């Protein structure tokens, strides 16, 4: 009945769990995750209790599983790998360093494959592609030789990097494509040995394969990054997941499509076309989701479960080839990080809050009125809002009204048409008398001609400047400026301000005196450093105007 | 309530737990957990499991005193805690902190044994940490020490209280000071002291480096945000004597602030618009989960035990949007209705889209009238000087501008947000050359502007 | 304005020139209460003849289907201005068009008062709702326990504007709505109507039952007419006056020269001994001096064996030979006819002496052999 | 200002809404026409304004004595007003009458 069930939430910071990091997988009713900490934790699918609780130190990046084995490999993160015998004879677990494998201890990431095992370390600027044998036979669970290592050369660095096992047909924790397709990618090498594939995507945002039947090296014999190690796709922001899709569905899947994710959501999907050269050729899609992305599964039928901050929402592929857009749904529930998907849809995820949920997705007399009136209140709860956004929405386009009648002065005033049409600026020279000494004064008039009013947001600046040749000796006083706000001018319009000029002090007046008139746009008031100053005129008043008969 | 036949509530996992205690007869009383659940069908609460715990000592006054999740510290599980008082009527009170498993089996973690009754702001914490105070003495005891201990510092109110990003265990009781909870004591980008006068309870939200993202609630009846102590989006609240707020998403974004009142009354706002969306009256209790199973939190509302000696009789479930659930053929407007509901939401979240995308255009568009008019920085820094009614403002120069082919001069340009109305404002300006340690050389050019400040004071504040 | 300066400004509030030479602009454009996003990148002067116009896909899926128009617009139009009216009032068409998909009404009237007024009639009453609530059609019963449907159109508005209704009954139905009227206004005016016209209700009832009406079969409310057949392979047609049932009709007989004289020449003799205080029937009886047969064939009533084109047997020699290969038309056409109409349509190819293309009727393969 | 000479865009001055201290104070802490009239003897006026200036007898002349010491007296001198429609200092607008 309940589309979703709570099993077990947890220790959560504020907000709750970042990303990139926590991890939870499904075996068959038994269920694998961390949080992203020191703990890994097991739980029955029947009863959501506990089967098993391992404190690890420093953690856990990454699980995976070799499900014939019963074993489960995990990554703490300044030491190296441990493994697990999932049998393995307070509820709580501490690993001892018996466990460990490879202390590697900078290796960050890795995969599995059938029984070779990938991981992808960490150093100074190249991060390098290291790749071990991984026992076949039930023995002490050793590494082997290393067989392989290159350097991510092209790489030169909160996000990890990412790892995909990606096999061709006919050839597992892992992901098989069609001939078609891995013919397209990766080349006829990688076709012919029937190659596995491993895919990196990088914070960088390259998104990297690499063959592994090249990668065998030694010590007389290093491997070569530039020709062994190549580069599908940049997506311009960090990785987060890769994958690969049912498109036509018409447990080993020969999927048709290949799919990436950037963390703000430029979303990258690839299909085979063979269309118009008579010729196959690669069908390239840059998506651009929503938000942050902060996590993604793939189920049944060309359908990705992911997660924005807002909520957990979902692009279908399945249907010129593959799409014009992904408008997405909800289903509706938070930013659920850390999402898998099984095939039978069924799928399971961590709540950024703190939570383990298992999203299982698909008359009356006088009760279906109770219906109508739940239904109508339902509605009236919503009209409200939709009420506000709308009022909202009045305001950003009278903001935008605004605007654009200052771009329209501004590029007005800018053209030089040969006459300052929009708004001008006359300046003009008067004798008063004060108590007892005659003054200078300056009469200021703004006067607008044209259609456009200069609402508010904006300002007049004027600054009268004194005599020029900044001297030796620095005065007391090297100009004044006066502000003034222009609110509502409109058009025919006009202002006029009045200053002395004139002597305040020790009977001087220097000449000549400039005044200079300017206009500030104001951004904020109507709603790195942010406005615009314009030059209106810039009179000079010499004493033929300051001479009185 | 808090009695020997008394219960308590609490949500547990998108479910509703109900703790009473009932005098058993042969002994003492048992602690009695229900686990209910919502059916949907039957549209009810429904029993899916009890629980037991039997109490040795024959000696009255057992008492639940709080209840709520928490994560023990050793799993890192959210669990209900809950605590019990024992009074054996000696002034000797025992405090128990008893924690229940998956299996609706209890487990003791403090005894705890005072002689003197604990009282206000008790508040349980992460690992599981009981915490309180009386007469300006803080005490608490961790579950890993065993011991009681005493915060060192000497505070009025002890307001919020939870671990953070890097810290582990921190208090918010006066706005400046900023704890540990074992190593007792940034206070730096926290609210104004000015609010810490009317400020009665905080709730974080989020924490950035320190820069803290924050509401309050006073006893003014207000409503407040604060991005890095930016007093933004204040409301006003209908009720009087707010106790608390907890957060509900109801969704994509659709984030309310569920206030709850002494007066036994309560609130939802709405961010976005902060903005009472709704009030209720009565409101024995309030909690914030999932109870229906559809993946976004809701709220349940309970309604009085004068209704019945019985708990969830009178609910009222809610997202406040598609849901709302409580205690001649008509149908074929069903599939209209049903259509309206959810072609409303698809006009909500439309819009929601329409609204981000009108901001991003201004934007774009201020930027484009930037590099309209329109990389080396000719100007060092603004600092700022009050004299006695004399404003100066200066700045730094660079070497780059050459102050000998370039008459300069600085304005101050007031916000018409503040200033109603054409004050004019005038500005004298200095030109300031020094030498620096004259026994090439640094000369320091500044520049500098002088004006009136009681002008300017008129609304207590101006930028 | 007369300049482009201010009139565009007034005729396109949210376009905003983001370059100072005005060649970006970017935002908005109105349509039916609506704002639209639209980057209109011209070249460095201002030729329409080439430019860059991008929409968002909430446009593009609205102006599906006028590609070419919006194409051609640019080439030929001489100012952005002129542009911009063209493409508003074409958004307008579109959308006024495709008006099914776009209703944001205003609830707290709408579907509140819709139901209480839906209410005080009383839950009997509505037959049908669409889920866009648009549609509603209603029942109302005779005195005789006749059913009487009406379709009704409401709009975002319902008790601003009248609302549309449309109804089967003879003669326009007229209906006083004022703003303070409701669906219970409406409702009596209909009844009204019912009450009215008992009489020509009467008089078709009385027909149907009484003689082989052969033509309309299960005839709606409408109908007038009345192909009633009488003896064999002689028709008589009917066209009664609503408001004046009783009162005679223009009528004429179908069949045999020699057959269809005698009845004429009686009638002509006969027809002032009709009289409207009886019925239709014993006025006919008197005046023809007959009785009818009461469905001397039920079940081959007619199939018009006639061109179903034309609606003629014997087309310049050609008879009706070419049929449907259906059960549910079997429609019989001539050669000529439906040749003549195949050779128009889009669906229809032609082979040797061959076509295949769809029946008039039914639209399902149907092949002719020259 | 509706009367002068100049007959220019003069904008309106409207006295502060409130005083400084009192914005201030409200900040800190969170209708018909008024008339006066006389009535004076036509005798008295005639007698007390013989010396007759000129123009017509009353109304025109009352109010020219009365506002022989405002500037703006002269320009109603010439259009010979009896009803003009003045401001204040504080921004009040006032319409005096004879
Ligand atoms: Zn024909
Ligand atoms: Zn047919």
């Amino acid at each position: 009945a309940p589309r979703v069930r709570y099993l077990a939430g947890f220790c959560c910071p504020l907000g709750g769990l970042a990303a990139g990091k926590p991890r939870v997988l499904c075996h068959e009713a038994e269920v694998f995750l961390s949080t992203g900490s020191e703990l890994v934790y097991v739980y029955d699918q029947e009863g959501g209790l506990l089967t098993a609780a391992f404190r690890f130190p420093d953690q856990v990046w990454h699980l995976e599983l070799l499900a014939p084995r019963r074993l489960l490999y995990a990554l703490c993160a300044r030491r190296g790998l441990y493994c697990l015998s999932l049998d393995h004879p307070s509820p709580v677990i501490p690993v001892d360093p018996d466990a460990c494998i490879l202390p590697d201890a900078a290796l960050c990431a890795f995969t599995l494959l059938d029984s070779v095992l990938v991981t992808l370390v960490q150093g100074p600027a190249r991060w390098k592609m290291q790749l071990f044998e991984q026992p076949c036979p039930g023995e002490d669970p050793r590494p082997g030789g290393q067989i392989g290592e290159v350097e991510l050369s092209s790489y030169t660095p909160h996000f990890l990097p990412v790892l995909c096992s990606v096999s061709p047909s006919g050839s597992s924790g892992g992901f098989t494509l069609e001939d078609a397709l891995f013919g397209l990618l990766f080349g006829a090498d990688a076709t012919l040995l029937q190659s596995p594939v491993v895919l990196c995507g990088l914070p960088d945002g390259q998104l990297c394969c690499v063959i592994l039947k090249a990668l065998v090296t030694s010590r007389s014999a290093p491997g070569d990054p530039n020709a062994l190690v190549k580069i599908l796709h940049h997506l311009e922001e960090p990785v987060i997941f890769i994958g690969a899709l049912k498109t036509e569905p018409q447990e080993d899947v020969h999927c048709d499509c290949l799919v990436a994710f950037g963390h703000h959501g430029r979303m990258l999907a690839i299909k085979a076309s063979w269309d118009e050269s008579g010729k196959l050729v690669p069908e390239l899609r840059e998506y651009c989701l929503p938000g942050p992305v902060l996590c993604a599964a793939c189920g049944g039928g060309g359908r990705v479960y992911h997660s924005t901050p807002s909520d957990l929402c979902v692009v279908d592929l399945s249907r010129q080839p593959e799409e014009g857009p992904g408008g997405l749904p909800p289903m509706l529930c938070p930013a659920s990080l850390n999402i898998c998907s099984v095939v039978s849809t069924k799928l399971l995820a961590l709540s950024a809050k703190g939570r383990l949920m298992t999203c299982s997705l698909d008359m009356t007399t006088e009760s279906a009125g109770q219906k109508i009136k739940e239904l109508l209140s339902g509605i009236g709860n919503i009209s409200e809002r939709v009420s506000f956004l709308k009022k909202a929405v009045d305001q950003r386009n009278k903001a935008l009204t605004s605007l654009n009648e200052a771009m329209n002065v501004s590029c007005a005033l800018l053209s030089s048409g040969t006459g300052p049409r929009p708004i001008s600026c006359t300046t003009s020279t008067t004798w008063s008398r004060l108590q007892t000494q005659d003054v200078l004064m300056a009469t200021c008039v703004l006067e607008n001609s044209s259609s456009f009013s200069l609402d508010q947001g904006w300002t007049l600046c004027i600054q009268v400047l004194t005599s020029s040749c900044a001297l030796d000796l620095d005065s007391a006083c090297s100009a004044i400026t006066y502000t003034i706000p222009v609110d509502q001018l409109g058009p025919g319009a006009r202002r006029e301000v009045t200053l002395p000029l004139g002597p305040g002090e020790n009977g001087g007046l220097d000449l000549p005196v400039t005044v200079s008139c300017t206009l500030f746009y104001s951004l904020r008031e109507v709603v790195e450093q942010e406005g615009v100053c314009l030059p209106l005129s810039r009179h000079t008043v010499d004493m033929l105007q300051c001479l009185r008969f | 309530m808090s009695s020997n036949e008394q219960e308590r509530l609490l949500c547990y996992n998108g479910e509703v737990l109900v703790f009473q205690l009932s005098k058993g007869n042969t002994k003492t009383p048992i602690l009695h957990v229900r686990r209910m659940v919502f059916d949907r069908g039957t549209k009810v609460f429904v029993q899916k499991s009890t629980g037991f715990f039997t109490i040795k000592e024959e000696n009255s006054h057992l008492k639940i005193m709080c209840c709520n999740c928490v994560s023990d510290f050793r799993t890192g599980i959210n669990l209900p805690y809950i605590v019990i008082e024992k009074n054996k009527k000696n002034n000797v009170f025992e405090y128990f902190l008893l924690i229940l498993h998956s299996t609706n089996k209890f487990e003791m973690r403090l005894s705890f044994k005072l002689g003197y009754e604990m009282k206000d702001g008790l508040r349980v914490l992460n690992g599981p940490l009981i915490l309180w105070r009386h007469v300006k003495a803080f005490f608490f005891i961790s579950s890993q020490t065993g011991k009681v201990v005493s915060v060192s510092g000497n505070f009025s109110s002890i307001q919020w209280a939870g671990e953070i990003e890097n810290l582990g265990m921190v208090l918010l009781g006066l706005k400046e000071c900023c704890l540990s909870e074992e190593e007792c004591t940034s206070d730096i980008y926290i609210i104004p002291p000015a609010y810490s006068s009317v400020v009665t309870y905080v709730h974080i939200c989020a924490t950035e480096i320190l820069r803290i993202s924050l509401i309050a609630l006073t006893r003014k009846n207000q409503l407040i945000s604060f991005q890095n102590g930016t007093p933004k989006n204040v409301c006003q609240l209908p009720f009087g004597d707010p106790c608390a707020v907890q957060l509900m998403d109801s969704g994509g974004g659709n984030l309310f602030f569920v206030v709850s009142f002494i007066s036994n009354n309560a609130c939802a706002v709405w961010k976005e618009s902060f903005q009472v969306a709704a009030k209720w009256e009565k409101l024995s209790l309030v909690l914030i989960d999932d109870f229906i199973g559809s993946g976004t939190e809701q709220v349940l509302l309970l309604f009085k035990d004068s209704l019945n000696s019985d708990c969830l009789t009178s609910f009222k479930i809610t997202d406040l949007g598609k849901i709302n659930y409580s205690s001649e053929n008509r149908y074929l407007v069903v599939p209209p209705l049903e259509t309206g509901l959810k072609v409303c939401f698809s006009s909500f979240r439309e819009l929601r889209q329409h609204l981000l995308l009108k901001e991003k255009i201004i934007s774009k568009s201020y930027k484009a009238l930037i590099n309209l008019v329109q990389s080396e920085q000719l100007v060092e820094k603004i600092w700022y000087r009050v004299i006695d009614d004399s404003l100066v403002v200066g700045v730094k120069t660079t070497s780059s501008l050459k102050l000998s082919l370039n008459d300069v001069t600085l304005s101050l340009l007031m916000d018409q947000a503040h200033d109603s109305r054409f004050r004019l404002l005038k500005c004298q300006n200095r030109v300031i050359k020094l030498s620096t340690n004259p026994f090439k050389k640094e000369c320091v050019q500044i520049i500098t502007a002088v004006t009136s400040l009681s002008p300017l004071l008129t609304f207590s504040k101006f930028c | 304005m007369a300049v482009t300066e201010a009139s565009l400004l007034r005729q396109c509030p949210l376009l905003l020139p983001q370059n100072r030479s005005k060649t970006v602009y970017e935002g908005f454009i109105s349509a039916q209460g609506r704002d639209f996003h639209l980057r209109i990148v011209l070249p460095e002067d201002l030729q329409l003849k080439n430019a860059r116009l991008l929409c968002s896909w909430q446009l593009r899926t609205i102006l599906s289907g006028y590609h070419r128009i919006v194409q051609q617009r640019m080439q030929h139009s001489p100012d952005l201005m002129s542009f911009m009216m063209e493409l508003k009032m074409l958004l307008e068409v579109a959308l006024k068009n495709r008006q099914e998909l776009y209703a944001l009404p205003p609830p707290p009237q709408f579907y509140s008062s819709l139901i209480e007024e839906i209410g005080t009639l009383g839950w009997d009453k509505l037959v049908y709702a669409d889920t866009c609530f648009s549609t509603i059609k209603l029942k109302a019963e005779d005195a005789s326990g006749r059913e009487h449907l009406i379709t009704l159109k409401l709009k975002a508005k319902y008790p601003a504007e009248s609302p549309d209704y449309f109804v089967d009954f003879p003669v326009p139905f007229c209906a006083s709505w004022t703003p303070q009227s409701s669906l219970i206004s409406i409702y009596s005016q209909f009844l009204a109507a019912i009450e009215s016209l008992k009489a020509f209700w009467d008089v078709m009832d009385e027909i149907d039952e009484k003689t082989w009406v052969l033509e309309p079969e299960k005839p709606p409310r409408s109908a007038t007419a009345r192909r009633i057949a009488l003896g064999n392979n002689v028709s008589i047609n009917i066209e009664v006056d609503p408001r004046h049932p009783t009162m005679l009709p223009e009528c004429f007989f179908l069949g045999a020269d020699h057959v269809v004289k005698p009845l004429g020449i009686k009638l002509s003799r006969n027809i002032h001994l009709w009289d409207p205080e009886n019925s239709v029937l014993q006025n006919l009886k008197d005046v023809l001096e007959i009785d009818f047969p009461a469905r001397a064939i039920l079940e081959k009533s007619d199939f018009t064996m006639d061109c179903g084109i034309c609606y003629a047997y014997q087309l310049d020699g050609t008879i009706p030979d070419q049929v449907c290969d259906n059960s549910q038309c079997g429609q019989p056409f001539h050669q000529i006819c439906l040749y003549e109409w195949l050779r128009g349509l889009l669906t229809s190819r032609q082979s040797f002496n061959i076509i295949f293309g769809e029946c008039p009727y039914c639209s399902k393969p149907i092949t002719l052999k020259m | 200002p509706g009367l002068a000479p100049p007959h220019t865009r003069a904008p309106s001055p409207l006295g502060p809404t409130r005083d400084p201290v009192a914005t201030f104070l409200e900040t800190c802490r969170e209708l018909p026409p008024s008339v006066a009239s006389i009535k004076v003897s036509a005798e008295l006026l005639r007698a007390a304004l013989k010396d007759g200036h000129s123009g017509v007898p009353l109304c025109c002349a009352t109010l020219q004595w009365l506002l022989a010491e405002n500037a703006a007296v002269d320009v109603v001198r010439a259009r010979a007003l009896s009803s003009i429609q003045g401001v204040a200092p504080d921004g009040a607008n006032v319409h005096l009458i004879v």
